[PDB]
């Protein structure tokens, strides 16, 4: 029961259209949305029969034929990025839920001030220090793992500073080998050209 | 026209430990279905002829449904007891009484829905079918309970939607009976009170469905109808008459399977 | 609580004929609570094989059922009801009478 | 809100869990749903009241579950064994519609706990090349070695806790993907201003909650006893 | 078919 795209992108700001199908249901059974952020527990959004209906948090577009819905996220932020699962259920004393895979929601954010860079962080003690930080990327560029075992990179995160309006992403790599340079460290990814390096 | 109606009963059992629970499902004025948890089988089956050839699929659906009703009016029956501070003790009743009608043009008319604490009224489902109305002041929690969980929308589609498609289904799986009228057999028999009074006795018999009128043309006795056993139904009208003439009474016998009304005479 | 004494019918599913096979209905209705005995007897024993209807109820909550054993009626032969209920001091028993 | 306790719990193939939930006062429904890491959310339980309407989700007979005055919720693993390891998400609800979840149990069966690590915490000091090329410093904490993944990482800045120019991992990685059991790594990056992160008189300290033992459990080994515990790492502000 | 929920009263 019910299909979702496994994955959708969406641009901070504007509006997230969901989409859900459920081609196979009756006249008694209610189609809900919850969604999970990170590992928290799931969380209701809102629920229809028919008609369209609005709450909040979200509106529910629910075609006149029922076979399929829309969730409509007004405003979307980065807090709205989560699996958001559409569960159709059958009127019932019990009411359970059914969690299928879901949509997984990357809303990405802006990015006003690109300025694309592969910096080292030395650490505030002694020995190790080797970090390279790739920063300042637009939302266009993807982070690849190392195809080396011994070399660690991390997927790219979001970072918010709000009090500055600015955003900005990151994906740090380390290794702790003797030939790793953050000149190197990130090979394996397609990086913009004209990215920083500095001497 | 044509209705699916329920009648769910819970008996308080303190003696045992789960209360008896019985489910029956009519169409019109015959019976198709039931649910008993104290039968050999605690299932939901088959009442009547035209319902055998339902597979797994459905009976699963329907037990799942009646059982886990039962266990919701046991919830209630522990709750009632609190709202009324009633003793552990005494045995109480549940009843729950749910049905949909089509009018003329085979289309939903009507949905009714009201629950019953120990054979008094408890709470009432509107007209409207969108909110719950108490019949007993003791009712007022269970009233609010119901309307703040937005329960009559769950009903409404009940009633409306799935009751309706349903009773659509059973009309055509009980084709060959259920849209069958079968005209009473009627007769009036003489029974001597004493010299000077009689009785004269109208029956109507082997007729469905059980709806009948029997008037007499005032010391007027009229049973209930009651089953005849295979689906058809009896009801005797009885008036007092003076010892002699017999023949300025007549009886009027108005039921759906004749073709015009009926006079019946008795034939000494 | 709501305490209704059974109503009780004996009868016959087909017009009575000596030798002819045939049932022997008990109907006890508009009774409350649920809890009942109801038996049919021939020549004032209990009958074995006795079946009911599935407990139903009209629109004043009121319970009813049927009972019912095949039979084959004699002259010389009698049949009755025998219902038992909380309502009741004593077993009610109503014998089958064939202009009824 | 709904409330569950523990919020994390490791222990040993063999050893009892007693998971509890406090639903929303008042709410006749009471749910369980566990994820058996690898797969969906699934439907465990439901009490109405402190009946148990549909227990069609009760994995076996070693899970237990009680709600004996119809309020706070207890779920038993007796014994407990590795597939048990994943999240219990308690809910509770009114009208059945809606429910509400509770933050869950994280929960690891291990099949011997000297496998278990407390992390190392280093923090990294921002770039000279970053602070002159964009006039804001990142911090990058890392915490590695830790197992099983049990790890809340923060940032606290003179004392106080920060949220504005976070950014946390969420997910770790395996260090040695390669082994059984592999220990993890998780980075986090602080960005500040260039001249916040020049006023020698600013504290940074990255703060890593690590979940493991209790006092409770045995250790026999030579290490310190791996249990429940904060490790960080420190820096100061820097004009050069 | 029957009524699939009930009230919880």
């Amino acid at each position: 029961k019910t299909t979702q795209p496994p994955s959708m992108d969406c641009a901070e700001g504007r509006a997230a259209n969901l989409p859900c199908n459920h081609s196979t249901i009756s006249g008694n059974e209610y189609v809900y949305w919850y969604r999970q952020i990170h590992s928290q527990g799931p969380q209701y959004i809102i629920h229809g029969l028919k008609n369209n209906e609005t709450n909040e948090m979200a509106s529910l577009i629910i075609t006149e034929d029922r076979k399929s819905s829309t969730l409509i996220l007004p405003h979307a932020t980065l807090r709205d990025t989560a699996v958001y699962y559409c569960i159709v259920v059958r009127s019932s004393n019990t009411g359970k839920l059914i969690f299928g895979q879901g949509t997984t929601l990357q809303v990405k954010p802006d990015i006003q001030n690109p300025d694309p860079a592969v910096y080292q962080l030395r650490d505030s003690k002694s020995s190790d220090k080797s970090v390279c930080l790739f920063t300042d990327f637009d939302s266009q560029t993807n982070v690849s793992q190392s195809k080396d075992s011994d070399v660690y990179i991390t997927d790219k995160c979001v970072l918010d500073m709000r009090s500055m309006d600015f955003k900005s992403n990151s994906a740090v790599a380390w290794s702790n080998k003797s030939d790793f340079a953050c000149a190197n460290a990130f090979n394996n990814s397609i990086i913009p050209e004209d990215t920083f390096f500095p001497s | 026209s044509h209705s699916l109606k329920y009648f769910h009963t819970s008996v308080s059992r303190p003696g045992r430990g789960e209360p008896r629970f019985i489910s029956v499902g009519y169409v019109d004025d015959t019976q198709f279905v039931r649910f008993d948890n104290d039968a050999a089988s605690p299932r939901m089956v088959p009442r009547a002829p035209w319902m055998e050839q339902e597979g797994s699929e459905y009976w699963d659906r329907e037990t799942r449904s009646a059982r886990d009703t039962a266990q919701i009016f046991r919830v209630n029956l522990r709750t009632l007891r609190g709202y009324y501070n009633q003793s552990e003790a005494g045995s109480h009743t549940l009843q729950w009484m749910h049905g949909c009608e089509l009018g003329p043009d085979r289309r939903f008319l009507r949905g009714y829905e009201q629950f019953a604490y120990d054979g008094k009224d408890y709470l009432t489902l509107n007209e409207d079918l969108r909110s719950w109305t108490a019949v007993d002041t003791a009712a007022q929690i269970s009233e609010q309970k119901s309307n703040d969980a937005s329960e009559a929308e769950h009903q409404r589609a009940y009633l409306e939607d799935t009751c309706v498609e349903w009773l659509h289904k059973y009309l055509e799986k009980g084709k060959e009976t259920l849209l069958h009228l079968e005209p009473p057999k009627t007769h009036v028999t003489h029974h001597p009170i004493s010299d000077h009074e009689a009785t004269l006795r109208c029956w109507a018999l082997g007729f469905y469905p059980a709806e009948i009128t029997l008037t007499w043309q005032q010391d007027t006795e009229l049973v209930e109808t009651r089953p005849a056993g295979d689906g058809t139904f009896q009801k005797w009208a009885a008036v007092v008459v003076p010892s002699g003439e017999e023949q300025r009474y007549t009886c009027h016998v108005q039921h759906e399977g004749l073709p015009e009304p009926v006079t019946l005479r008795w034939k000494p | 609580m709501i305490q209704r004494t059974p109503k009780i019918q004996v009868y016959s599913r087909h017009p009575a004929e000596n030798g002819k096979s045939n049932f022997l209905n008990c109907y006890v209705s508009g009774f409350h609570p649920s809890d009942i005995e109801v038996d049919l007897l021939k020549n004032g024993e209990r009958i074995e094989k006795v079946e009911h209807s599935d407990l139903s109820f009209s629109k004043d909550w009121s319970f009813y059922l049927l009972y019912y054993t095949e039979f084959t009626p004699t002259e010389k032969d009698e049949y009755a009801c025998r219902v038992n209920h909380v309502t009741l001091s004593q077993p009610k028993i109503v014998k089958w009478d064939r202009d009824m | 809100g709904v409330t569950q306790f523990p919020s994390h719990s490791v222990i040993e193939k063999g050893q009892t869990v007693t998971l509890r939930c406090d639903p929303i006062s008042g709410h006749d429904n009471l749910y369980w749903y566990r994820r058996v890491m690898g797969k969906e959310i699934k439907f465990l339980l439901h009490f109405v009241k402190e009946s148990k309407q549909d227990e069609s989700g009760m994995p076996n007979n070693r899970f237990l579950a009680e709600r004996t005055g119809g309020t706070y919720s207890t779920l038993k693993v007796q014994p407990a064994e590795l597939e048990d390891s994943g999240v219990y998400f308690c809910a509770s609800s009114q009208d059945r519609d809606t429910q509400y979840f509770g933050p869950g149990t994280r929960l690891t069966v291990l099949e011997d706990l000297k496998n278990v690590f407390p992390p190392e915490v280093a923090v990294f000091e921002p770039s000279e090349a970053e602070i002159s090329h964009t006039q804001k410093a990142t911090l990058v904490c890392l915490a590695t070695g830790f197992y099983p993944d049990h790890v809340e990482l923060s940032w606290w800045v003179n004392g106080k806790e920060v949220h504005s120019g976070v950014c946390t991992d969420p997910q770790p990685l395996k260090e040695q993907p390669a082994l059984n059991d592999s220990r993890y790594a998780l980075s986090s990056r602080l960005r500040v201003s260039a001249t916040f992160w020049q006023n020698p008189r600013n504290h940074f300290r990255c703060q890593v909650q690590f979940y493991g033992l209790s006092e409770n459990d045995e250790w026999t080994q030579d290490r310190a006893k791996p249990v429940t515990q904060i490790v960080s790492a420190e820096a100061w502000g820097r004009a050069d | 078919v029957m009524a699939p929920r009930t009230l919880i009263l």
